[PDB]
């Protein structure tokens, strides 16, 4: 939950986010977090719950 | 800003020995960027 605010934050993320109102689809917040490599599979997992 | 020009260019090491630069950093930096944006960037192909 540190690394997650500094993701939101990164223009990458943001750049992910097409919806214009910010929210991004459960499919593609996903899909940020593939892009960053960062956390791993289980760890996109809790953070989508 | 004019060394952006040899990052793509097929001898980029021609006088430094170290040949495995274009690898190293591939490697190093791929997982975060991509093994496609770097290729692009070093002007290396993976499927060769």
């Amino acid at each position: 939950f540190l690394k997650l605010k500094d993701i939101v934050g990164s223009e990458a993320f943001q750049d992910y986010v097409t919806d214009p109102r910010g929210l991004i689809s459960k499919k593609d917040f996903q899909k940020a977090m593939d892009s960053q490599k960062q956390f791993t599979g289980p760890e996109i997992q809790f953070l989508l719950s | 800003q004019w060394d952006r020009l040899v990052l793509n260019t097929p001898s980029f090491p021609s006088n430094y020995w170290d040949k495995f630069v274009k690898r190293k950093v591939l490697d190093k930096h791929g997982d975060i960027f991509g093994r496609e944006r770097i290729a692009e960037l070093l002007g290396m192909d993976l499927a060769s």
